[PDB]
Parts: structure tokens; sequence; C-alpha cells
């Protein structure tokens, strides 16, 4: 019944404030623990701090003195702030609803319980890279059809030359069409900067015209591309 | 850092968690795909979350001296993912860390061959004084490829950017090869072709200037 | 009317004495285990079926506090326990300094510590470096926690009980010698002295258990019909008070911990056994006797103490003496509980009681020779008969107040020893009948 919503920069220069947003739509933000976990490429996935539903933050040893996690009571949202960013805080920072559970083992007047957390809950994750290189607006051009395969399909797509930092979000007509796409990975070009290509399996009889439009979103850029294709 | 598996398709499947207890224990397992949400699969050694199947369970510390194992009956191409044990003992004090991925891999999947897309330059690319041409290779598996550019006969080995192979909702990899040239080059050579090799079999599709 | 003096021998007449008594114990087997402490090597063995023989018509005055069967028996256990640890290995060697740790828990308190040091080799030249775990009560530290060593190390030396000799009580009958007799009173109601209406003789005792205790007492016998109040003097608050229930209260005692022995040698043939690491988890000792059987019991011992005193009746934990007295001691399965009483005198949701551990100890404040318990294997749980208790007087018939005490450990064998009389027999009678032999 919870829904979790991160929200953020995507980008951030280093030895600055990263911040992101954890908007939760299911209940309210004092009645359930809440949690960071940050999953940095090449390295396993890290547990940086959380926040009971007391308003009461424990936080990781290792970020404990960067690490600064709030909980807006009128919005039913949750910040993480991290103070002198570096490359290294690069990562994809997913919030998720906490629960304690406390395993008792023994008698309970003379302690012989641990207090355990779980996180049932997790939101979708946003990602977010620390570069002091600035932020490029992705180049759109049209793939037109060969006119591909014998009939019915053919293929065309949308470029999207390169651009700074990921993700590029696509998506077709305003998201009408979904039959047939496929988005691929982007490459990380030599010039520092990624591309990526997304395509669409079209019958040969539907071209044409039927007027494919691709809408490309790159929200650290804040530009929204749409670009016709056709032959 | 993270620890490979590898399991036959259909067959069960069980995922030693590091660091074993000192002493009573309630141990979480963690499913995480990457770049997507992780989903615990157990909370309390025993207990799953509504909608977890009764597949995978998790061993009950009903007496001391058992070891934390992740069972998964049934293993398909779905499952392939990291693996997180989440240790919480008496003994020890709080646990931050997960526990060391575990890349479980499931073997014995069907091979598909690569369904390679050569797009020439577009002609807007052309208008801006640049060339690339783009080689899309989708919905092949095992994800292992390698991208060979010619211009003719010659191979080009220059200008040449190539992804390593993702898994796509399909459960099989998809990769893509950039070439960049000048449009004049583009012009200059007769045709260029992308070869791509999957395994023994070599895919080459050849796209020439109009 | 001539009247002349006749000899009669074996007239029931009898003064009384004090004389050596002898063990006597029932022939159990003891096979896979053996020669523990109070059966020794050897005891005589007791007849097949010891007779009593009630004294018809005789009134025999008693004094269990002027008994001297309890100071042989006082003196029969401490030379017995010498016997048993005089062959036993001495841990004089074990007094090196001790490089101690807190052992691994969650962060509430640390009793337990884990401590390396080095240790005396069987080669004479070559040393080795050993851990082992201590109790706090064992330790104390010689400069700081960095390091530590053995409490009894300054006072006195050390000896470690032979694995082998077990602590358990078995019956003993205590026999007197062939021309002597014990006097048993069989009055129900019988006070601690004074005539006894209903006596028997018996050649040997019924089977006493020599239950080491405090406080409370363990495994005794239950006084018939109503609780008996028993003490030398009531308005003196020097002496303590004997109590004997008539319900029995039961006492469940455990150390969860799953402790391990580890036999490190120390020398030719001498084998030291530290505790190793503990399995699983860190649980404290406890004791839990039962809120209502115990208040119920508390109760009736206000109603029969008011027959003396007669007012408020009030119960407070010990403020006095050693680690030792105040704390309920005793042995559970080889080692030594000491229980916090604090719960019980302080006048099925169990009352739970902390009990601490120790392996260095010293009983009937014996100076000198100190004893190592062995670490025993396992988890301990033993489960006992709540019999009766020690009490003191702070020392007025405003408010009373008993707090528990146990200030000697004869009172012990009292509790047991109060219906019991040592007396030696007079065979020779002469007495005028008309009866004169040959001129
Ligand atoms: C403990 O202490 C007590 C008290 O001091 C002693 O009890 C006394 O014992 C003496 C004997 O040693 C008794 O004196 C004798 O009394 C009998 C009793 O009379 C008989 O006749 C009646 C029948 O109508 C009846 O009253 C009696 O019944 C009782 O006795 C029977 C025994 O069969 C018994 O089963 C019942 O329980 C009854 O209680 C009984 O039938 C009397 O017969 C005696 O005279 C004979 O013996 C003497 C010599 O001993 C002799 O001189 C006579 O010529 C005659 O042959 C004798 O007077 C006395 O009654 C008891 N009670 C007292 C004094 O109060 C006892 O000795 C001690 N006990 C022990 C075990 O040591
Ligand atoms: C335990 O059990 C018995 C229960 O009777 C008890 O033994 C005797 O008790 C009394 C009182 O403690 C002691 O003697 C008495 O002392 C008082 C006070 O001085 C006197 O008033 C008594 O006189 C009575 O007896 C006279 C006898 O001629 C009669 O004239 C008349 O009946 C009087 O009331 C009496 O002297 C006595 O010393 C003890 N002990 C013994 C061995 O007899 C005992 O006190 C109880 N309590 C304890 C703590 O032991
Ligand atoms: C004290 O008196 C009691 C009862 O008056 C006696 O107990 C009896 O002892 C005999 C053995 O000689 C048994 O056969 C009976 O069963 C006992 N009676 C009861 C009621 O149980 C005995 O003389 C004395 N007490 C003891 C312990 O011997
Ligand atoms: C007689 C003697 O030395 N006793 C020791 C002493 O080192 C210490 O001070 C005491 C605690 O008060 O414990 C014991
Ligand atoms: C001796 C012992 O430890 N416990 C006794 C047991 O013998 C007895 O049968 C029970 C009453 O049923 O009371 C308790
Ligand atoms: C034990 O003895 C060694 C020398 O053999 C020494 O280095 C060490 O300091 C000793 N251990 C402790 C705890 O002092
Ligand atoms: C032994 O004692 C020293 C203090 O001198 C301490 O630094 C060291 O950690 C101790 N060693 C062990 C193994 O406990
Ligand atoms: C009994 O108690 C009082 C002290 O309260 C004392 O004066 C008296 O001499 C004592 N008598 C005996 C026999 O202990």
């Amino acid at each position: 019944q919870v829904q979790l919503q991160e929200s953020g920069p995507g980008l951030v220069r280093p030895s600055e404030t990263l911040s992101v947003t954890c908007i939760v739509s299911g209940g309210s933000i004092s009645n359930y623990y809440w949690t960071w976990i940050r999953q940095s490429p090449g390295k396993g996935l890290e547990w940086i701090g959380y926040i009971s539903d007391r308003e009461t933050t424990t936080y990781n040893p290792s970020l404990n003195s960067r690490a600064v996690i709030s909980r807006d009571t009128s919005k039913n949202q949750l910040s993480l702030q991290l103070r002198s960013v570096t490359t290294a805080d690069t990562a994809i920072y997913f919030c998720a609803t906490a629960r304690r559970g406390q395993r008792i083992y023994g008698v309970v007047s003379f302690g012989e319980f641990f207090y355990y957390y779980y996180m049932d809950v997790w939101g979708k994750g946003t990602a977010v890279t620390v570069s002091s290189a600035s932020t490029k607006g992705p180049s759109v051009f049209p793939l037109a059809p060969s006119s591909s395969t014998s009939g019915g399909t053919a293929a065309l797509g949308c470029l999207v030359k390169d651009y700074f930092p990921e993700p590029v979000t696509v998506s077709w007509n305003s998201g009408a069409l979904t039959s047939g796409v496929h988005t691929f990975p982007a490459v990380l070009q030599s010039s520092g900067l990624y591309s990526l290509s997304s395509v669409v399996t079209v019958p040969s009889s539907s071209l044409g015209t039927q007027t494919y439009i691709c809408n490309v979103n790159h929200k650290p850029s804040n530009t929204k591309v749409d670009k016709k294709v056709e032959p | 850092y993270v620890s490979p598996l590898s399991v036959a398709l259909g067959e069960t499947a069980r995922i030693s968690c590091g660091r074993q207890a000192l002493g009573s224990r309630a141990v979480q397992w963690y499913q995480h795909k990457p770049g997507q949400a992780p989903i615990l699969l157990i909370y309390n050694n025993q207990d799953r979350p509504s909608g977890i199947p009764e597949r995978f369970s998790g061993t009950p510390d009903i007496n001391f001296g058992t070891t934390a194992t992740l069972t998964i009956s049934g293993v398909e191409v779905g499952d392939e993912a990291d693996y997180y044990c989440h240790m919480w003992d008496s003994r020890s004090g709080f646990s931050w860390s997960f526990g060391g991925a575990t890349r479980l891999t499931v073997l014995s999947q069907p091979k598909a061959a690569p369904s390679v897309t050569l797009f020439p330059p577009s002609s807007e690319e052309l208008q801006a004084n640049k060339a690339t041409l783009v080689c899309l290779i989708s919905d092949f598996y095992p994800g292992a490829v390698t991208v060979a550019w010619k211009a003719d006969s010659s191979p080009v080995k220059a200008g040449v950017e190539t992804t390593t192979p993702s898994k796509q909702s399909n459960n099989k990899y998809a990769a893509s090869s950039y070439l960049s040239l000048t449009p004049e080059q583009w012009k200059s050579h007769k045709s260029y072709s992308c070869q791509v090799t999957h395994e023994g079999s070599t895919v080459e599709k050849t796209v020439a200037p109009t | 009317e001539n009247l002349w003096v006749t000899v009669y021998y074996g007239v029931p007449v009898w003064k009384d004495a004090e004389t050596t008594l002898f063990c006597a114990s029932d022939a159990k087997a003891y096979d896979t285990e053996k020669r523990n402490v109070w059966a020794t090597h050897c005891c005589v063995p007791t007849d097949p079926n010891p007779q009593e023989i009630v004294l018809e018509n005789v009134t025999e005055n008693f004094n269990m506090w002027k008994n001297n069967m309890v100071e042989q028996m006082h003196t029969d256990i401490i030379s017995l326990w010498d016997q048993s640890l005089k062959p036993c290995v001495k841990l004089t060697p074990l007094c090196v300094t001790l490089n101690c740790t807190d052992v691994n828990a969650t962060n509430n308190t640390e009793e337990i510590k884990n401590c390396s040091f080095n240790i005396t080799t069987e080669l004479r030249d070559k040393k080795k470096k050993v851990y082992a775990l201590f109790y706090k009560l064992d330790v104390v530290p010689i400069d700081d926690n960095n390091s530590y060593r053995l409490i009894n190390c300054n006072t006195s030396a050390i000896t470690q009980a032979c694995p082998k000799v077990s602590f358990e009580p078995i019956p003993i009958h205590y026999c007197a010698p062939a021309g002597f007799a014990i006097l048993k009173c069989n009055d129900k109601k019988f006070n601690g002295t004074g005539p006894c209406k209903n006596v028997s003789t018996v050649q040997c005792t019924h089977g006493i258990k020599p239950v080491v205790s405090t406080q409370l007492l363990l495994n005794g016998s239950l006084a018939e019909e109503e609780i008996i109040i028993r003490s030398e003097n009531i308005t003196n608050n020097a002496k303590t008070i004997i109590v004997q229930l008539n319900e029995s209260v039961e006492i469940n005692c455990t150390r969860p911990n799953n402790n391990t022995r580890k036999s490190i040698r120390i020398g030719p043939g001498q084998w030291f056994y530290a505790t190793g690491d503990i399995i699983g988890d860190i649980r404290q000792a406890h004791c839990n006797i039962s809120r209502t059987k115990w208040n119920k019991t508390l109760q009736q011992v206000a109603k029969k103490l008011r027959e003396h005193f007669n007012k408020t009746i009030i119960f407070n934990p010990s403020s006095g003496g050693d680690l030792e007295i105040t704390t309920h001691s005793f042995n559970c399965g080889g080692e030594f509980f000491y229980c916090n009483t604090s719960e019980l005198f302080n006048s099925n949701n169990t009352i739970t009681l902390p009990c601490r551990i120790k392996q260095i100890i010293n009983m009937w404040q014996r100076v000198g020779q100190a004893m190592y318990a062995p670490p025993i294997e396992g988890k301990i749980r033993c489960t006992s008969n709540i019999t009766g208790l020690l009490l003191t007087r702070d020392g007025n018939n405003n408010t009373e107040t008993f707090r528990p005490g146990g200030g000697d450990m004869r009172d012990n064998w009292r509790s047991e020893l109060y219906k019991y009389k040592v007396v030696k027999i007079e065979p020779l009678g002469v007495a005028p009948t008309r009866c004169k032999r040959r001129v």
C-alpha cells in the first residue's frame, strides 16, 4: 500500500551538498522508519543511515561525518543531504521504509534481546553522478527506415548523440506507441559524453505516414526534444 | 565484492551466507538486479512478505549451529540477480554492511542468434558535418559478442566505440556499436559493413551511400 | 528387714556425653563417575534396615545449639574437603599477569572477560601464550584494564578441584559406637530446645544430605504440620534464626551459557582446565521461584514470627558481610552460583533472581587454600526444593526487620541435627533387695 518516489539533481559538483528527496504516497511518515541505501558502480550496496518515526537519526560510521537525514512532516517526504561529496559518492540512491523487529533469545528483564531493521518497501531509485564537468544537452537526429526485413516488419529509430550525464528517458508518440520499442544502453565516448539509440520495429504497411515522433528528455540539461522520423 | 554461483535451469539452488553468526540471529535476504530496485525475499529467517513466491526460503535457527542458506527451487531465467545476506546476531554489534553480493547465473539457457541492424548516418547529422554508423545488436544469448567494422574489405579499427552487452526485459542481451567518421570519409568508400561475431557464428550487415 | 545391695549389669541408664561418631552411607554403586567427597574412598555401609526403638514413657531434654554432632560434622566436612584437594593440581603458576578484554555482547552492561596470558609449558625453559575466559569475580586489575590477576594470588595459593570428584551431596547417616546411643525427638511441633515427650533411640541418623547453602536452605526435611521457628535465643539479635517450612517452595537455577572446557597443560602431568570461548548467546545465570508460592510462604512465616515478638514485621536484603554471605550461594551441577535475593526480601509471573558465577572460592570462611571450580561443559540446569531459611535481626519492639544471613555454616547441619542427641550408656546399677550371697 506504500509507494516511494526519489527525486534529485542527477549531477552534483565535487565538494558540495548533494541533496535527494523521497516522496511517500501510501501512509504517514511518522508511523514507519525510513532509510537510505546507495549502489555505487563496481561495488556492493551500502546502508548509509536511517531515520525513526520519532525523528531520531543514526548514521553509518564511515559516512556519519558527512551525512544528515531529515523528515518533512507537512509533505510525506524525507531528504538526504551529503556534504563534501567526491567521485566516490556517485551512486544510485534508493530510499526504503524500514521496520524495527526485536529478536529476543532469553529473558527480557536481563537484556538478552537485540533490535534488527529490514527494508520491506523500496523506491525506484535516483541516479546521481558527481563530476566537475558541465551539463550537456543531447542532440537528437532521426534514423530513417531502410525500407529492413521481409514484410511486414521494418525498423526506424532516434539517435541521441553525446550528452552528460546519465540518464536519458526516451518514449514514442508521448508514450502512445509501446509495441516494438527497444532503447539501447548508452556508450561513454572518449569525449566524456554518453550516446544512446532508441528503435521501433513497425510494419512496412504502417509506413506511411503514421508520423512517428520520439520524445527525448534529459533532466540535468532541462531539454525536452521531440523529433519526427521519415524516409 | 561479488562471488559467482552457477545453477542449471529448473534445478533447485542453495545460496551460502558469508559471515555466519556467533549467536541467535534474524537474517534478511535481498534480491538485487543491476540498475533496478532491490526486493527483499526473506525478512525473518523463514518469513517472506506477501507476493514473494513459495520457491524462495531461508533456514530457521531452531537449534544453534545451522548455517543461513537461501534455497531457490525451480530456478528460471528471471531469478538471475545479485543476492545479499544481511546478518544480525546477538554477539556482534550493529551490522551496517549487507553481505557480500552473490552473482547467481542460470546455466543451460537457450542460445539466441543476434538480431543486428546497421543504420547509416542520418541526413541531419551529415548536415551538422559529422557521421556515425550505428550497429544495434538485440536478443542474443550468451551476452558475449565481438564487433569488427569493415570499409569494403579493409577493417576500420579507428573511431570505434562499443558498449559491453547488457540484459533487457526479454532476458536476452543487447549491445550497440558506434563508428564515428567524417561525412567525406563516409562518402569516399563504396560500402560499410558491421560484422558481429556471436560464438562461432558471424552476422554481417552492409550499408552504402545512396 | 535385712536389705543388701545387688549389682545389676545392663540397666537402661544413660548420661549426656560427646564421643567420636563415624560416617555411614547406603551402598550406592557409582560406576562411570565415582568418589564424591562425602562417600570418599571408603565409608561404612548402613544396616539393610536400621531399627528405631520407641522409648516408652521417656521425656528427655534436648539442645540443638549445644549439640556436639554439629561441631563434629562441621570439622568432618572441612577435613574431607582438604583430603580431596590434596592430590589435585595446584595452580600456583597460573598467577602470571593476565591480558584481559571484555567478551562480545550487546552494549548493555560485562562480567565475563577474555584473558590472554603466558603460562609455563611441560618443558621448564619453554613458555606458551594461551587465552582463557574468567568471570569478573575471579579477577582484579593489577594496574589497568589493558592487562589483571586472579583475586586469590595476593591472599593465598590456589588448587584446582579434580574433575572426577563430584560436589553432589548424598545421604550420610551419622552413627554412634557401641556403648553409646542416639536419641531422636519424635515430637511434631518440636522447638529447638527443651523436653521432648515422644522419644526414640537409634544407632544411626536418617540420610542427611550435606547441602552447602546460604540464606535459604535447599533439599532439607520439612517440618510436619505447622512451620517451626528455631533460635538459640529469640531476644538476642546476634544469634541467627532457623526457619523450617512445611510446604516446599521449588527453585529452578540455570546457567544458559554453553561453556567449553580447554585442557591446557601447565606441566609434567599437570592439566589446568580453562574456560574456552562460549558457544551461542551470552545469557547470565538466574533462578526462578513462584511469586504465588513464595508470597504465601513468606506470609505464613510472618504469622509464626508474631508468636514470639508479636507488631510490624519487615523483610530487607543483606547489608553486611562478603559476597558469599550477602547472596544466596550454593552449588549447581559443579558451578558455584551467587544469587541476588533482594527481590525476595522486600516486603505464573515467577520472580527471577540475578545469579553471578565464581570459579575461585574459599568456603567456610577458609583463609589460605582457595579452590578453582573447573568449568562445566554445556548448559547447566538444576531444580531444588527450598525447605528452610536463615534469618537475622538488625537489633525497639516498635518495628522488627528480618534480613537473611549465613554467618555460620554450622546452621545448615543444625537444621537437620536438631532432632538428634548423643548419650553414653551406664549399664551398672546397684539397688537393695532381700538377697545375700553364700557366707
Ligand atoms: C509407662 O508408664 C505407665 C504409667 O506409669 C505404666 O502403666 C502402668 O502399667 C502397670 C503395669 O506395669 C499397670 O499396673 C497394673 O495394672 C493392671 C491393669 O488392670 C487390668 O484389669 C482391668 C480389667 O477390668 C483393666 O483396668 C486393665 O486394662 C488395661 O490393661 C490391659 C492389659 O491387658 C491393656 O490392654 C489395656 O490398654 C488397659 O489399659 C487390665 O486388664 C493390673 O492387672 C496389674 O496387676 C497385676 O500385675 C501386678 C504386677 O505387675 C501384680 O502385683 C498384681 O497381683 C496383678 O497380677 C497392675 O496393677 C498400670 O495399670 C498402668 N497405668 C498406670 C499406673 O497409670 C507402664 O508400666 C509404662 N509402660 C511401659 C511400656 O513401660
Ligand atoms: C521453645 O520451646 C519451649 C516451649 O515451652 C521453651 O522451653 C522453656 O521455656 C521457658 C520460657 O522461655 C523457660 O522457663 C520459663 O521462664 C519464664 C521467664 O523467666 C518463667 O515465667 C517460667 O515459669 C513458669 O514455670 C514455673 C515452673 O515452676 C511455674 O511456676 C509456672 O508455670 C511459670 O509460668 C519458666 O521458668 C525455659 O528456660 C525454657 N527452656 C527449657 C529447656 O525448659 C523454650 O523457651 C522455647 N523457646 C526457645 C527460644 O527455645
Ligand atoms: C513417632 O511416632 C509415630 C506415630 O505415633 C510412629 O510412626 C510409625 O512407625 C512405624 C514403624 O515402627 C510404622 O509402621 C508406622 O506406619 C508409623 N506411623 C505412622 C502414622 O506413619 C513412630 O514410632 C515414630 N516416628 C518415626 C519417624 O519413627
Ligand atoms: C608473554 O611473553 C612474551 C615473551 O615470550 C612477551 O612478549 C609478552 O609480552 C607476554 N604476554 C603479555 C600479555 O604480556
Ligand atoms: C596485551 O597487552 C597490551 C598492553 O600492554 C595490549 O596493547 C595488547 O592489545 C594485549 N594483547 C592482546 C592480544 O590482548
Ligand atoms: C538471651 O538474650 C539476652 C540478650 O537479648 C541475654 O541477656 C541473655 O543472657 C540470653 N540468654 C541466653 C541463654 O542466651
